[PDB]
RNA sequence: ACCUCGAUGUCGACUCAUCUCAUCCUCGAGCUGAAGCAGGUUCGAAGGGUUCGGCUGUUCGCCGAUUAAAGAGAUACGUGAGUUGGGUUCAAACCGUCGUGAGACAGGUUGGUCCCUAUCUAUUGUGCCCGUAGGAAGAUUGAAGAGUGUUGCUUCUAGUACGAGAGGACCGAAGCGAGGACACCUCUUAUGCUCCAGUUGUAGCGCCAGCUGCACCGCUGGGUAGUAACGUGUCUAUUAGAUAAACGCUGAAAGCAUCUAAGUGUGAAACUAUCUCAAAGAUUAAUCUUCCCAUUUCGCAAGAAAGUAAGAGCCGUCAAAGACGAUGACGUUGAUAGGUUACAGGUGUAAGCAUAGUGAUAUGUUGAGCUGAGUAAUACUAAUUGCUCGAGGACU
RNA sequence: AGCGAAAUUCCUAGUCGGGUAAAUUCCGUCCCGCUUGAAUGGUGUAACCAUCUCUUGACUGUCUCGGCUAUAGACUCGGUG
RNA sequence: CAAGGAACUCUGCAAAUUAACCCCGUAAGUUAGCGAGAAGGGGUGCUUAUGUAAAAGUAAGCCGCAGUGAAGAACGAGGGG
């Protein structure tokens, strides 16, 4: 019959958060995931950077890295996510949206913040 | 994707340097590793004061793959290194210190030796 | 085959459809093939859009799919089209080009059609 | 491939009797009274009542 | 009788956030309550099914005799016609909605005419390798392989029936099954299906029983998002 | 030496398999010098599939680790008008040997050219014509069919039994995987040539700036739809019957006994229906429903001119389609496509301007500007104010 | 004499060693050389070989593991053929 | 083109990597020529100044994810015959 290609956001209503904090390319942000044991549900902080933001409905995400004993990890992350929390602690000052290059560059990968 | 002839790291102080995949356990043909999953490796480069020297033939666990893989939570956690646990023909490791970051989709399969002795869980 | 003309590139299609908008806005008409005017029509009248707001920026913009011509030169046929063409079609929203099918050839019975814009 | 056996008179019938070709379309313009093909140009040159093209 | 059915229209999919932590595929189906147009009995009609119909529209565009059939039986003009074999748990004159019909829990069976692709080789179709290049390889390097059965007068010298040769692929029913139900959307009356739907964007699709798993009734309920700064 | 020397390309391997059981297995049963456990023999069962390497040109062969399982074999020791060649198998030769001599080695070694534009048949799709006894439109069942049924690990049932101690279950359930088959692009990617940002050299657009041409799409970083996957989602069941090897109940001939001679049972992933898709060219051309029409006047004894008003076809717009045809939707009674506008998304802070700054540069204008294909309104434009075939229910 | 299971071996996949996860080819070694063997030369040899072979460092679409992008084809139309 | 880096193969065929400038550094062998550009290194943008004749060199700041940014540029090591 009549088709919208739109009801798809009133039917992913049904999941939203009120509060959506903003993210381009350079908000050093630590994120909080709520880990579910049979008892005593976990809170893990999980700090990092965000390199791009993709979305396009309930399908937002945005990537946080750490680097532990050495090691990175890059991780990805759901916007819409319940059991996630997001407390944002500095603003920085990028060029490009879209910019992926700390997979490769080194230590000292830190980045001066927004004025 | 991870498989056979992979020179990967060690995630464990056991006097090793080099260690490289020799086959991966399962039957029809498995031929990749997935995180958590047993295999079987052998040591290509190690220390002289280690407990083991080139030529062994030891049985391991991938504890972290460059590719990583999406958890079942729904969300998707990528590595930077590729290295594995060695563990004693029992549930006990063959290590003494478990350093670095590890898979948690292995907590569900046993080994919580590992677990308990893990600078981390992610 | 192997090693032969340069092909059909994308480059092809942009030098082309650069070169039949200049053309149809250098005169008014173009008999052409089909296909390569259905294609055409698009550019041809999202420049006449982009056009109709009269700035710089837009006329630099518009400066980027257009050569001379044998009759006039680049300045002034965009003076004539700023001058004529877009206080025409100031006011109806789309419609900006004509097309109709001309007769099969009689050496490849390729597809003839002609474009023109009136009201 | 090249052929074993020729081929008859009657598989030549055959397979060119698949190998023809249809009519065409037809139509009457009002103003330039001409047999035009359907939906096509007139001999005067009006597709539609509109004639952009010379007359000539 | 027990194993039910609805049609359907795929349009669209998306990622529902469920209990037990796990993120869903899911898809969005459109479903009319749609009009049935005759049944037949098991027994008087050697067999038992139901005429259904949708997609109603202008009956200016319907053609004559569809049309004349719908107004002798007095229903609504529609366009799109099928049948639905072995489902009589209603009666004539009714238009049945699937969230009155099927269950929040029930597992479910899902065919759809799969997406139309033209002809297919046989490297897509029966996933048959790809020849390697190395070493002389030929232009002929990715193709349907052997077809060689026998050589010799009595040997084979013949072709086999159902020999793997490359076709055409898709434009027709497939068979998936255990798909879930999350979601109803009753003013705008939307179904969500766990998993994704096969064929093109925007077909038709048949919603019906799961025959090996029509009595599992288990529960999949949401989640709340409880914060705010 | 019988086809065959006026040609049967003469070892594999690579992919692709097909077929039999003289079973590799999980399947079932019988028997044991079968405590359990682990076994060994035999029968039926071929439904499914049955590894990666190292040496060697490789078969065979052994070695390493797996795996429930590394089968037996055949199909010109399978398969080049599918690929190519490691050498036997043209010379060029080299080494050892034989021979006085050229030469010779199923002696070894080095490098050593593989043609074919499918005519028939058969195959996967695909169409035109006609057909099935008025035509069209739908909905149909299905005789013959096709695909398909692999299981591993862990835990509990339960250290219960067996057993003496160690050792250590079968029946069942649950969970977690491997491989394969079935779709998708919502998470993940990868591509993404009329998309975005940057950047260099040069030629230019009269100078600067801003843009274009070429440099692999010049390059770099991405990315719309889309396409697929290494990613998700689904599956391997379960039921009933005939059963096979088998164990029987009852019970005779053969007074006892006996699974058989009467009747009758349970019993395998084998078999059949059930699991999933097509399917009336199945001429045995099958079923139901609806619509359209059935129309003065004759023969070589008769239905001759309005030939539907049903519809189909021609043409166009296109694409959930598409080698082309067809398929699906739409053609002023239309949003079918194109366009405009709006939105989403993506790129990322456009140009221009002011200031700091003599200078690269930075800030504010700014989440600004731009965007090929996504999404909806919108007759603004193109699909015309068109043409052809096509209406008498025959017969007993 | 030198050297040697090597372009030299038939019994051989000869002994063992060295590396190699696992080595008929790779390196060394034993000497019984069916017949090596000295100007048909032989034993070693620096550079070099569009030379043969082996192991290893980076590197990857040869492979697991395919898919895409545009062309020139095929395909369709028109023309000779 | 994700990911391994030789697992296909008789051979790393092909493919891939490196690439030029300047200045570091370069074993053994040995006939003292070489090896050798061995190997193994770093960096190359713009603006201003210091700058000589231009060019190198240097200082300071700045842009960018990376700057012979585009193209034109030996991949090595060991060992055996």
């Amino acid at each position: 019959k009549i088709n919208k290609q739109a009801l798809i956001d009133l039917v992913e209503q049904k999941q939203l958060k009120a509060y959506v904090p903003e993210f381009s390319a350079g908000d050093e942000v630590n994120v909080a995931i709520k880990l579910k044991e049979k008892e005593k549900v976990r809170i893990q902080n999980f700090t990092g950077t965000v390199l791009r933001r993709r979305g396009k409905g309930i399908s937002e995400t945005f990537i946080v890295r750490k680097t532990t004993d050495g090691i990175p990890i890059e991780k990805n992350f759901q916007i819409h996510n319940p059991n996630i929390s997001i407390e944002l602690k500095r603003r920085g000052k990028v060029r490009r949206a879209y910019i992926s290059y700390m997979r490769e560059r080194s230590g000292k990968a830190a980045k001066i913040k927004e004025r | 994707m991870v498989s056979f002839m992979t020179r990967l790291n060690v995630a464990d102080n056991t006097g090793a340097k080099q260690v490289g995949i020799i086959k991966v356990l399962g039957s029809t043909r498995k031929r990749y590793a997935f995180l958590g999953d047993v295999v079987v490796v052998s040591v290509k480069d190690a220390i002289p004061s280690g407990m083991v020297k080139k030529g062994q033939v030891l049985r391991a666990v991938i504890v972290r793959t460059k590719k990583g893989q999406q958890r079942k939570d729904g969300t998707h956690l990528k590595f930077d290194d590729n290295a594995c646990v060695l563990i004693k023909e029992d549930k006990s490791p063959r290590g003494t210190r478990i350093f670095g970051p590890v898979a948690r989709e292995l907590r569900e399969r046993g080994y919580n030796k590992i677990l308990s002795l893990a600078v981390e869980v992610v | 085959s192997y090693i032969n003309k340069p092909g059909k590139t994308s480059a092809w299609r942009v030098m082309t459809v650069r070169q039949q908008v200049s053309a149809v806005l250098a005169y008014g008409k173009i008999e052409t093939t089909l296909k390569k005017a259905k294609n055409t029509q698009k550019r041809l009248d999202k420049l006449i859009t982009l056009a109709k707001v009269d700035n710089f920026n837009n006329r630099r913009q518009v400066k980027k799919w257009l050569l001379n011509t044998n009759l006039f030169d680049v300045d002034q046929l965009m003076d004539h089209l700023f001058s004529k063409v877009a206080p025409k079609y100031e006011k109806t929203p789309g419609g900006y080009s004509r097309v109709l099918k001309l007769g099969p050839r009689r050496g490849d019975a390729t597809e003839m059609a002609i474009l023109q814009l009136t009201d | 491939a090249v052929q074993q056996r020729r081929s008859s008179k009657h598989r030549r019938d055959k397979r060119r009797s698949h190998d023809a070709l249809t009519a065409q379309a037809l139509s009457v313009c009002q103003k330039c009274g001409k047999k035009k093909l359907f939906h096509r140009v007139c001999s005067c040159g009006m597709y539609g009542d509109l004639r952009v093209k010379k007359a000539y | 009788m027990e194993i039910r059915g609805i049609f359907g229209v795929k349009v669209g999919m998306s990622q529902v956030f469920t209990t037990n932590n796990e993120r869903l595929p899911i898809t969005v189906i459109y479903c009319e309550p749609n009009q049935v147009a005759g049944v037949k009995t098991e027994a008087k009609d050697k067999y038992s099914a139901t005429l259904l119909s949708f997609d109603t529209v202008e009956n200016k565009k319907l053609n004559k005799p569809q049309q004349g059939f719908f107004e002798k039986n007095n229903l609504k003009p529609t366009k799109h016609l099928q049948e639905i074999r072995n489902m009589t748990g209603f009666e004539m004159g009714q238009q049945i909605t699937p969230q009155n019909l099927f269950q929040v829990g029930e597992y479910v069976d899902v065919s759809a005419i799969s997406k139309g692709r033209g002809f297919t080789g046989a490297i897509k179709r029966w996933n048959f390798k790809i020849g390697p290049l190395g070493h002389g390889a030929g232009y002929p390097h990715r193709f349907q392989g052997s077809v060689q059965a026998g050589r010799g007068g009595a040997s084979a010298q013949r072709v086999f029936k159902g020999k793997k040769m490359s076709g055409h692929y898709g434009h027709e029913k497939v068979t998936v099954q255990n798909l879930r139900i999350v979601g109803f959307d009753e003013a705008n009356m939307l179904v969500l299906v766990s998993g994704a739907i096969a064929g093109p964007e925007g077909g038709v699709v048949l919603i019906r029983t799961a025959k090996k798993k029509p009595g599992v009734v288990k529960p999949i309920e949401l989640a709340v998002q409880t914060e705010k700064a």
